C-alpha cells in the first residue's frame, strides 16, 4: 500500500507533492498510454517483509 | 471535491483607482 517513485523529468524544489502518475518516455517512440517499450510506471509498491 | 487540500477564507481582496499586486513562489510559499 506505500508507493514512491524512481524517475522524473526535473528535481524537485522544496516542500511540494506530485500525485499525478504519468507514464515516463526516454526515447523518440512515444507511451501513448501504453508501459510497452521504453515506458516505466512511476510508481510501485514498498514490500514489507 | 476532487483532492481538497487546502481552504482559506479572510478579508475581502480588491477594494485614479491604481492597483498593485505582486505573486512570488518561494521555497513551498505563496506570498
Amino acid at each position: 500500500n506505500y508507493l514512491y517513485r524512481l524517475l522524473r523529468k526535473s528535481k524537485l524544489k522544496p516542500f511540494e507533492r506530485d500525485i499525478s502518475t504519468e507514464i515516463y518516455q526516454a526515447g523518440n517512440k512515444p507511451c501513448n498510454g501504453v508501459a510497452g517499450p521504453n515506458c516505466y510506471s512511476p510508481l510501485q509498491s514498498y514490500g514489507f517483509r | 471535491a476532487n483532492n481538497c487540500t487546502f481552504e482559506y477564507v479572510s478579508q475581502p481582496f480588491l477594494m485614479k483607482n491604481l492597483r498593485e499586486f505582486v505573486f512570488k513562489n518561494i521555497d513551498g510559499y505563496f506570498k
